[PDB]
């Protein structure tokens, strides 16, 4: 259902729903598309777009 | 080292995905 992966490197919240992490950062995956998944930020409970590029899974 | 703050490219978000809501 939802992974959880860590951001790797800020994102960048440009767009006003893109929900912005930062390296290190540990966000939930709640339905990865095939580019952009709808992470949540444990900050808050934040829910945004994260790019499949930034954050990295918990494994490798 | 020296730098300290790496960040890679975002990917294109297919029909504004990371982009709006659908």
């Amino acid at each position: 259902q939802g992974d959880i992966v860590v951001a790797l490197y800020p994102y960048d919240g440009i767009h006003p729903d893109d929900l912005s992490f930062k390296k290190g950062e540990k966000m939930k995956v709640l339905e990865e598309h095939g580019e952009w998944w709808k992470a949540k930020s444990l900050l808050t409970k934040k829910e945004g777009f994260i790019p499949s590029n930034y954050v990295a899974k918990l494994n490798t | 080292w020296d730098p300290g703050m790496p960040t890679p490219p975002l990917p294109p978000r297919p029909a504004n995905l990371g982009e709006r809501q659908a």
